[PDB]
């Protein structure tokens, strides 16, 4: 997933 | 694993199974037909996990008997793979997975053209000229890329996948004690009971 | 206790028929009327809008007529509301059948499938059944163009012409007769027409009191092409056949 | 953390500081750990902030429902509250309790409820990480029935020190005074803590 | 103990009828009277308040609801199944639509939500239709401006205009007369008040009337600035003070 | 990811950066990390990206009901206690780190949740990667009484402090003001200090320089 | 009137009766007859088996519940196997968690509050049998009368079913002779036949109408059936 | 039309609920029983019916107790009574359960309340047929209370119900106008035998067996105990005397 | 093991002036075995456009899945659904199942008929919507394609020229990218026309 | 069919007689309340009549006290008026709880009657007999007076009044705010204000009073309570002065  | 092979010609589809079962130190048949006729012009083979294998296979012909006898009609074969495909795909994320995958070739009487689906035990579904699961395709493929041509006669096929079935019995690690192949066709479904040299 | 208030509404009448079934087809008799033709190349429902008014809206309305699916079509005659839960739950069905088999849904088997919730409804549950009755009309390739009717007690069954609601034996009657084998599209059209107009319990057969829409597989193609008649477009096709 | 709860003459008193760490980063420097569950029943919290600040919210709720069925509460009653929601829900949970409160027939009392999820109840009680270092001065220094003003000394003192060694607590010193006269908020900074 | 009337209180008559239908619509009938009336750039939507003594405070009492911020509602028939229907249609609204498409849903789609609240009530075991019918204005992009009226039935309409309750077939005479597809806003609201005056039987001002309407986006009602694409709601009721300025123009 | 929160005299603000990323790679050169709860009620958030706008989108909601249910403007402690019971009941797992605050009826507030539900209240807060750095910033420059336009660049220092010396912060700097008589106002790319220089050269290539096979056209309408 | 009011057990008389339970009763008043009494030290179930030819067996109208307490039906047959068996379980239940013998009053107190749940209740029936429970326990020997309504009552003797009122009167005569029976297991069970037999009147007794239970001090609660009870006419 | 009175929360055209009232009447060709709160603590005795000699003396206990400190005794339908019991003694642990402190009676009255009343709900069940007296001591005083079928409940100086409710209520006004200053548990105790024996000339014709009970700060510490040998004849005998 | 890399494949989409332009590679393989070289990973319902990354069988699924939700939003509101839309159902799509996911990283591109911007944007396995106004890439290829674009692209290039661009960034970027290539196509797109090319490419 | 007035059907006319039947049960107790605002309180009154002496009369009370600032007045059976008691309770800690804030009184009430008209439209339940009658001092709104009944209906009110004599109070009533042309008494203290009520009632009732027959309870910033028996006796003094 990203941050516222 | 088991050897799978697949192979579409012009006219039909030809699928190659090892007929060995083996269980740790021993191998108990020498003789297994590794298919099970899905419709009268369906044909699926399997390799896997020991039970799930004939378990899920058996399952899959049912609910397709059963389908045709509902409608007094027989699905076409992009139809047959895709049942096939969402069964397993929807097992993936189940408490125990099928652990197994599938060649499935048919000859769709409709659009009157041979077709052959490969699917793996997670759902992946590819249509393909010829295919393989496991190791086998490790070997095979680079015969078949070679040494394949789209408007094959039925006769230029089993001499390919002999060709194939060579190299792997030069080259593989276990022993499979040799296949069994069938051939799919407007005329339905037969046993090639000839192959043990030809 | 509770039992005192139960209308047993599964129960048999000492004649062997359903009590409810028998008296919501009478619920129906007294809604528009709604008729389907089947072509050698097309197929056609029509439509009359029950309780109107002057300052009802067309434009943006559809009361009789839903599509299904990009091939599959109904009209309806009954409840409007009833109509729609089963609407949706069809359409439902048609979907779970491409996303299981990447193929569209054979008519019947569409059809099959909502008959048999109606049917349960007849059987167990204790409720009320839906009052509406329905004539489908859709394309496959298995048996090309069909026509089917599906009435409150979950029977369905197949037609070259058929229609539901009020005035059915009146319409049947016409039908038997005019109608034949081969016809053609824009000939079915005039047909439909001149029935409602003979069976219509209003003075003249207007535009605003219609509902109308085909299927077509226009040569120059391939996709099979519904349209459902924007108001305009049913006024036109009114005076070609002479109704004025 | 370092909380404690004394029992006097008068009544009761509630101090801790106000540190809340995540590792050894000073994430809220000022917290008030000295919640009310009533008007006159708080409560210290030691363990994690969420598990305590939870724990809370919830007896808050079952107190309030109390009152309007029952009338006013008491402290074993907030106690027997605390102790239910800790030892029924052991395994997940990470906080440490001090309850103490205020009534007129029974004066100051106080309940300590210690990871377990067991219930005591004594003259006094400490908890928290910075508490380990003061077992030693509060046993040696605490008499029964003190003065508010020799009281918030005592507790002035012993968290000071507790303060002063464990690097989990610093900030500010809060009391919370619970009598018949009502409820007091004591504050004391570090400038004067610090030099005792 | 438990709901054992899990059968239906609403089966058919052998005449065809259903029965708890056609008397909830009755008792719509007996509610005091609302109305609607499209324009061309906004749709409106009124009713009387029926102060049932003169000790009660009318505004807290909104017979007309908004269900999202580009539609409304008002009913003739009984209040608290309104009400009800109000909150289940407000929340609906989000479960069913912007919770997963971020944006409000159109106003056929809603209705027809709430038509599928109330026919379920006309079926499923142990319950009696709702005893109200409702007209809902709204808008959404792509389909402009709405009105349609939703009866205990569960059906649903598209009205140029319409009225319901007591003075209905009155009234709907009315505006017959009346409408036409030309209409500015401002004098849809004229009509909507003389059309009211008509059914209302004492004092008729302000502080006895509830109108609303759905028109031009208004910032000063969002609350924030700074997003552009969402450039405020449509939906704004009348004040009382907004209410007298346009009857001195009678 | 860099979220601050600073009360003032008759209102608050908040801010945060607009970095989003996957690892070390940045996904987003500019996403929001703001979200409108209610008309006056925002909330600032770090973490899972996705959680910060779920866990803000599903409350909003249930917070827009509320009020209509209630006919009343929403409440700060309410959106407050929504957020934190729902992050407790999922034990951490929603890595949703958030600074809300807003006006209501009742005053102004400013609070800070952390994703196990634990919260937090004072006149200045920070979170996220770079929640140090600014902390620090709001260490050496708050004093109490500050105005509107103190507390802003305040704030706006302090996401300055996070993007410069945090590199899971960067870009821009968002900020949203709250005062308790008027509308609040939503300062999308208050400051744009990290604009990138205009490339040396042009890489236009000369058409046809890409081999193609076989070309058709694709059918949308019905 | 009553088909207003007799249709299920949820419905009260305006009088204030409870026509079911009532009519329940009715079925021990037609069942067979059974006696219960006891002394200071041992208590007896004398009853008389119904047949519904002279070529059928005598239903059983006799159950061991445990080592230690028992009982005698009156009227359904099925009633009495699923009230027994809820006995035969709290019975077990008190031997396996508390190592003790469970106690006769109590015995009652749980079927009363058994039967009861079945007299508030919509859809539910009454139990149709009268039941007679024996037994020896800490406190003592005992016996207590079960009557659908949930009505238990502990008395010194008794019996119940059709001709009931006669027995019961002996026993009403009888008791300050009986009362002082300890020690002499024979003469309680002659005793009890006395009383069973001032409710005959169709034809006397045989040894394939009998049935006899017997429990207290140094005699675990035991089933004579048939052959045995010949020395007792 | 009529038919009000054969399903339980039906109300009938003036508001009352039939159901209840015939239950109240299933009560009143019921046995007496009765209550009296004294200066510190509360006695409750009731009337046994001797139905025959065969009936053990002392044996067929009637009154109950609930946790530690509470009595309860009913009059009707014994096994609803016991019913009730039951569901109270639940109550009751859960409360202490939860809370530490044995359940005070308002408390634990209420909850026999809304249990009760919610017997007066649902067609699917019936009102309880027995109205229960019962009480004990708190931190806060002695408490007595008194419920009838419809679920009301209120708080009583002395209570009775039963057949011999009349006499008893008569006897009891006499003492409340005569002792307002309250009375000590042990001459309260005396004073129930009489009103028990007074009261059961209303069904003079059959013998009875009578019992009590008490919870006094001062006599038994608080918790609720019965009346067992000396004190019990005490009593039993001052009844006998004022009689003629 | 890592399920966003068993299979293979990257696409990537960019914005031109009036115009979108989305593009793929055709492998599908298990870990070093190349399988097969037709897998499209871009689907189209009505104008609107996703292309999905990652685990075959879930990319597969997806796009079923969409097709229902898409078909039943048309029938129910009587209009084709638009991007800005269609993406906010994809992410809700996603987060349904944000406790066990689908190993993917869907892409979106289109135009809005109504207002004509162009538009696009991606997605993380979860949910979290990635809204850029330049480009969007996704696959093993990732880090590559990133930088592929952040170098070639410019603002408001013409259809001609979007194609050469997005080309090159793919071609290139799978180049350096094991489990990807074999082949690959590339979408134009534009208001009322859309074509679709396939590139000549390494075949290794 | 003809069971139509048994349940919460619909009788031919669009009548639900179970609901209307109950209204009439709420008058079963012959007991009038009433309630009235303050500039910065809320008042009600309530008749407390104790036939039986033997009654421990403390414990007689329509009067409730729901939340630190929600207090309530019921007109019905006991049975049914404690039932809504507690779920009012209830209702309002978990509003609570959930919410952060007090319940407001106007909430309270929707809540209720959100309740009472489930029972209208599910056969299962019987409405209860009962009107209730909720007040406080809303932080926001002010003082607050909002009424429920078993149609389930709910409003706020200026004041009002219920019982059988309802419509003389509200008359009454309805006079004096007429003569004055606002909306809530003028008086700063709470203690003239629960004084003004006992007046109107009289002064319409035609009833003089003593103290163990009225009941009263107060709303202010913050807390609500009812008076003991002698803390009234000081009011019904205090009035014999202007009459
Ligand atoms: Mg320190
Ligand atoms: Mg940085
Ligand atoms: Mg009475
Ligand atoms: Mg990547
Ligand atoms: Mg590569
Ligand atoms: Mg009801
Ligand atoms: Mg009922």
């Amino acid at each position: 997933y990203n941050w516222x | 694993m088991d050897i799978i092979l697949g192979i579409r010609v012009q006219d039909s589809v030809i699928l190659a199974s090892s007929k060995a079962v083996t269980r740790g130190i021993s191998v108990l048949k020498d003789s297994d037909d590794k298919t099970r006729q899905l419709s009268p012009h369906t044909l699926m083979s399997f390799a896997g996990e020991a039970g799930d294998t004939v378990q899920f296979a058996e399952y899959i012909q049912a609910n397709i008997q059963l389908y045709s006898i509902r409608e007094d009609y027989e699905l076409s074969p992009q139809a047959v793979s895709s049942f096939v495909r969402q069964e397993l795909a929807k097992s993936i994320r189940s408490r125990r997975p099928y652990q197994v995958n599938v060649l499935i070739g048919g000859y769709d009487k409709k659009k009157n053209k041979p077709e052959l689906y490969q699917i793996d035990y997670l759902g992946t579904k590819v249509e393909l000229p010829y295919g393989a699961h496991g190791y086998s395709g490790f070997y095979t493929f680079s015969l078949l890329d070679h040494h394949y041509r789209p408007d094959m006669t039925t006769e230029e096929g089993l001499d390919l996948l002999k060709l194939c079935v060579q190299e792997l019995e030069k080259r593989m690690p276990m022993d499979f004690k040799g296949v069994i192949v069938k051939i799919v066709d407007k005329d339905g479904i037969r046993q090639v009971d000839d192959f043990q040299a030809q | 206790g509770s039992r005192r208030y139960d209308s047993r509404t599964t129960i048999f009448s000492p004649e062997g028929r359903l009590y409810q079934v028998e008296y919501a087809l009478e619920s129906i008799s007294h809604a528009g009327t709604a008729i389907g033709i089947m072509a050698s190349d097309g197929i056609v429902l029509a439509a009359e809008r029950k309780v109107t008014s002057t300052l009802l809206e067309q434009d943006t309305s559809t009361e009789k007529l839903y599509k299904l699916n990009d091939k599959i079509a109904v009209a309806v005659a009954g409840l409007t509301a009833d109509a729609e839960i089963l609407i949706n739950t069809a359409r439902i069905h048609a979907q779970n059948y491409l996303k299981t088999y990447n193929e569209d849904i054979p008519v019947e088997i569409l059809v099959r499938r909502l008959s048999d919730i109606k049917q349960g409804y007849t059987q167990h549950g204790g409720l009320r059944p839906f009052g509406v009755s329905f004539i489908y009309a859709g394309y496959d390739d298995r048996y090309g163009y069909q026509l089917y009717t599906s009435n409150p007690s979950g029977n369905y069954t197949g037609w070259k012409a058929i229609s539901v609601g009020a005035n059915t034996s009146a319409a049947q009657t016409l039908l038997q007769m005019d109608y034949k084998d081969d016809m053609k599209v824009d000939d079915a059209i005039e047909l439909a027409l001149k029935t409602l107009s003979k069976t219509t319990d209003s003075s003249a057969l207007t535009y605003d009191r219609l509902e109308f829409a085909t299927i077509r597989k226009g040569a120059n193609d391939g996709e099979v092409y519904q349209k459902i008649f924007k108001p305009q477009e049913i006024k036109d096709i009114l005076v070609k056949t002479g109704i004025t | 953390t370092s909380i404690m709860a004394v029992t006097f003459k008068d009544g009761v008193i509630l101090g801790a500081d106000s540190r809340t760490t995540t590792g050894a980063y000073i994430a809220n420097r000022v917290t008030d750990k000295l919640t009310r569950v009533h008007d006159k029943i708080w409560c210290c919290r030691s363990g994690s902030a969420a598990d305590t600040q939870a724990i809370a919210d919830i007896v808050q709720y079952h107190l309030e429902l109390y009152t309007s069925q029952y009338g006013t509460p008491s402290t074993e009653t907030a106690a027997s509250v605390f102790k239910e929601l800790c030892y029924e829900n052991k395994d997940n949970l990470t906080a440490g309790i001090i309850v103490a409160g205020y009534d007129d027939k029974n004066k100051g009392e106080v309940y300590t409820i210690p990871l377990g999820g067991s219930v005591h109840k004594l003259p006094y009680a400490i908890a928290g990480s910075g508490s380990t270092f003061i077992y030693g001065y509060c046993d040696k220094n605490f008499r029964e029935n003190m003065s508010k003003e020799e009281t918030v000394d005592f507790i002035k003192h012993s968290l000071s020190q507790a303060i002063k060694w464990d690097g989990s607590s610093g900030g500010v010193i809060r009391m919370v005074v619970l009598t018949a006269a009502g409820v007091e908020r004591l504050i004391f900074y570090p400038d004067e803590y610090e030099q005792l | 103990m438990t709901d054992r009337y899990s059968f239906s209180l609403t089966t058919f008559s052998p005449s065809g009828k259903l029965g708890q239908i056609d008397y909830a619509l009755t008792a719509v009938k007996q509610g005091v009277t609302s109305l609607g009336i499209k324009a061309t750039n906004g749709v409106v939507i009124a009713t009387e308040k029926k102060s049932s003594s003169p000790l009660a405070m009318s505004e807290t009492l909104s017979k007309v609801s908004l269900l999202t911020p580009d539609i409304g509602a008002v009913y003739s028939g009984m209040g608290p199944d309104y009400r009800v229907l109000v909150d289940k249609s407000r929340k609906v609204a989000h479960t069913s639509y912007k919770r997963i498409y971020g944006e409000y849903p159109p106003t056929k789609l809603l209705v027809s939500e709430v038509a599928k609240i109330m026919q379920e009530a006309t079926q499923s075991g142990g319950v009696r239709p709702f005893g109200v019918s409702l007209l809902i204005a709204g808008h959404d992009e792509f389909n402009g401006f709405s009105l349609y009226q939703v009866d205990p039935s569960g059906s649903y309409f598209p009205w140029k205009a319409t009225a319901i309750g007591k003075g209905s077939v009155a009234a709907k005479t009315f505006l017959e007369k009346r409408w036409n597809d030309e209409l500015e806003l401002e004098d849809a609201i004229h009509i909507a008040l003389l059309t009211l005056k008509e059914s209302v039987e004492g004092e008729f001002n302000g502080d006895t009337i509830e109108l609303a309407i759905i028109g031009d986006e208004n910032p000063d009602l969002l609350g924030y600035t700074g997003i552009p694409t969402d450039k405020g709601p449509r939906f704004r009721k009348l004040t009382s003070q907004e209410i007298n300025d346009r009857l001195e123009a009678l | 990811t860099t979220i601050v929160g600073v009360k003032f005299n008759n209102g608050v603000v908040i801010a945060a950066d607009t970095r989003s990323t996957q690892g070390p790679i940045v996904a987003d050169k500019n996403c929001a990390k703001l979200h409108r709860i209610s008309p006056k009620i925002w909330c600032a958030g770090a973490g899972t990206a996705a959680d910060t706008e779920a866990v803000t989108q599903l409350i909003g909601s249930n917070i827009e009901l509320h009020s209509l249910y209630t006919s009343r403007e929403p409440r700060v402690v309410s959106a407050l206690q929504m957020l934190k019971q729902h992050l407790f009941k999922y034990q951490g797992h929603i890595g949703a780190y958030l600074i809300v605050a807003g006006v209501d009826p009742t005053g102004s507030h400013l609070f800070s949740i952390h994703a196990h539900g634990s919260t937090d209240v004072g006149y200045y807060l920070s979170l996220g990667s770079g929640s140090l750095a600014a902390m620090a910033v709001l260490e050496s420059h708050w004093k109490q009484d500050l105005t509107k336009e103190e507390a802003i660049k305040l704030a706006s220092d302090a996401i300055q402090a996070g993007i410069w010396n945090d590199l899971g912060s960067g870009s821009n700097v968002d900020v949203c003001v709250m005062e308790i008589g008027k509308d609040a106002e939503y300062l999308r790319n208050y400051l744009t200090p990290n604009v990138r220089e205009e490339k040396q050269k042009s890489y236009k290539f000369p058409r046809g320089t890409t081999a193609v096979l076989k070309e058709s056209i694709v059918n949308i309408c019905d | 009137f009553r088909n207003n009011y007799d249709g299920d057990t949820v419905t009260f008389s305006p009088t204030g009766r409870l026509f079911q339970v009532e009519y329940a009763l009715e079925a021990i008043k037609q069942g067979s007859v059974t006696v219960g009494l006891r002394s200071n030290t041992h208590a007896v179930l004398v009853a008389l088996k119904r047949n519904a030819d002279e070529l059928s067996s005598y239903q059983k109208k006799i159950i061991k519940c445990d080592e230690h307490m028992g009982l005698s039906l009156a009227g359904l047959a099925p009633d009495a196997r699923v009230l027994s068996n809820y006995l035969r379980q709290q019975c077990n239940y008190s031997s396996l968690v508390f190592n003790r013998k469970l106690a006769v009053e109590r015995a009652g107190h749980l079927l009363c509050d058994k039967a009861q749940k079945n007299t508030q209740s919509y859809g539910g029936r009454p139990y149709g049998v009268g039941l007679l429970i024996i037994g020896y326990d800490k406190s003592g020997a005992h016996l207590l009368e079960f009557q659908p309504s949930g009505n238990v009552t502990e008395l010194y003797g008794t019996a119940i079913g059709a001709r009931s009122q006669g027995a019961k009167t002996y026993l009403e005569r009888t008791l300050d002779t009986f009362i002082k029976i300890d020690g002499n297991p024979d003469e309680l069970i002659k005793a009890g036949v006395e009383a069973i037999s001032q409710s005959l009147r169709d034809e006397s007794l045989t040894v394939d109408n009998l049935s006899i239970a017997i429990v207290g001090k140094d005699t675990p609660f035991t089933i004579y059936d048939g052959e045995a009870v010949a020395k007792y006419i | 039309g009529t038919g009000y009175d054969l399903s339980n929360s039906v109300f009938s055209p003036d508001g009352r609920n039939f159901q209840v009232e015939y239950a109240v009447k299933a009560v009143e060709n019921g046995t007496t029983s009765i209550g009296i709160k004294c200066n510190d603590g509360v006695v409750f005795a009731v009337e046994k019916l001797i139905t025959s000699k065969l009936l053990v003396p002392q044996k067929n206990v009637k009154i109950q107790v609930v946790d530690r400190h509470i009595g309860c005794v009913y009059s009707g339908l014994i096994p609803d009574g016991r019913h009730l019991v039951n569901r109270g003694r639940e109550e009751a642990a859960s409360f202490k359960k939860l809370y530490k402190t044995p359940i005070p009676i308002p408390a634990f009255a209420d909850r026999l309340g809304q249990y009760v009343q919610a017997h007066t709900l649902y067609n699917s069940v019936r009102p309880f047929g027995v109205s229960t007296i019962f009480g004990g001591v708190d931190k806060n005083g002695a408490h007595l209370y008194m419920l009838e079928p419809s679920g009301s409940y209120w708080g009583y100086k002395g209570a009775a119900t039963g057949k011999g409710r009349q006499s008893a209520k008569a006897e009891l006004e006499k003492l409340v106008d005569h002792h307002p200053e309250g009375l000590s548990a042990r001459e309260a105790v005396k004073q129930a035998a009489k009103i028990i024996y007074l009261a059961h000339e209303d069904n003079k014709e059959k013998d009875f067996e009578l019992e009590i009970s008490w919870c006094s700060l001062s006599e038994t510490n608080g918790l609720h105990k019965f009346v067992k040998g000396d004190l019990l004849q005490e009593a039993i005998d001052f009844a006998q005397k004022e009689i003629n | 093991s890592d399920p966003s890399s068993i299979n293979g494949g990257i696409v990537v989409a960019m914005t031109g002036k009036d115009c979108v332009a989305i593009a793929c590679d055709l492998r599908l393989g298990s870990q070093s075995l190349g399988v097969s070289n037709k897998f499209e990973k871009i689907f189209h319902y009505g104008h609107v456009f996703l292309g999905i990354t990652g685990l075959a069988t879930d990319v597969t699924t997806l796009n079923e899945m969409f097709r229902y939700k898409t078909n039943l939003y048309k029938l129910k509101e009587e209009r084709a659904i638009e991007p800005e839309t269609f993406t906010q159902l994809v992410s809700s799509s996603l987060y349904e199942r944000r406790f066990g996911p689908y190993f993917v990283g869907p892409v979106v591109a289109g135009i809005n008929s109504k207002s004509g911007k162009p538009f696009i944007a991606g997605f993380d396995l979860i949910g979290c919507i990635d809204e850029a106004k330049d480009f969007i890439v996704s696959g093993t290829a990732s880090d590559q394609l990133f930088g592929m674009c952040e170098s070639l692209y410019e603002p408001n290039l013409e259809p001609e020229d979007l194609f050469e661009t997005i080309s090159q960034a793919l071609l290139n970027a799978a180049d350096r990218d094991a489990l990807s290539g074999w082949g690959a196509v590339v979408y134009i797109i534009k208001k009322d026309e859309v074509v679709k090319r396939y590139l000549k490419m390494r075949q290794d | 069919a003809g069971y139509d007035r048994h349940i919460t059907i619909f009788s031919p006319e669009g009548r639900l007689y179970q609901v209307e039947y109950a209204f009439k049960a709420t008058n079963q107790t012959n007991i009038n309340s009433l309630a009235v605002r303050g500039k910065d309180c809320t008042v009600v009154i309530s008749q407390k009549k104790v036939p039986d002496k033997l009654l421990d009369p403390t414990t007689v009370s329509y009067i409730f006290c729901i939340s630190r600032t929600i207090g309530m007045v019921v007109n019905g059976p006991i049975p049914d008026a404690r039932n809504a008691a507690l779920r009012a309770k209830a209702e309002a800690a978990e509003f609570r709880y959930k919410y952060g804030y007090d319940m407001p009184c106007d909430v309270l009430a929707k809540r209720m009657a959100n309740l009472s008209q489930i029972y209208t439209q599910r056969a299962y339940m019987r409405p209860l007999g009962v009107i209730l009658t909720f007040v406080s001092v809303d932080e926001e709104l002010g003082p607050s007076i909002y009424k429920t009944d078993p149609a389930g209906y709910y409003v706020g009110y200026k004041a009002t009044a219920t019982g059988p004599k309802q419509q003389e109070i509200t008359t009454n009533l309805e006079n004096h705010f007429k003569k004055s042309k606002i909306d809530h008494i003028n008086e700063e203290s709470w203690e003239k204000v629960v004084e003004f009520a006992i007046t109107h009632m009289i002064d319409a009732l035609g009833t003089e009073f003593s103290k163990n027959d009225l009941e009263v309870g107060v709303a202010t910033k913050d807390k609500f309570f009812t008076l003991s028996a002698e803390n009234i006796e000081e009011r019904l003094v205090a009035i014999a002065e202007q009459d």
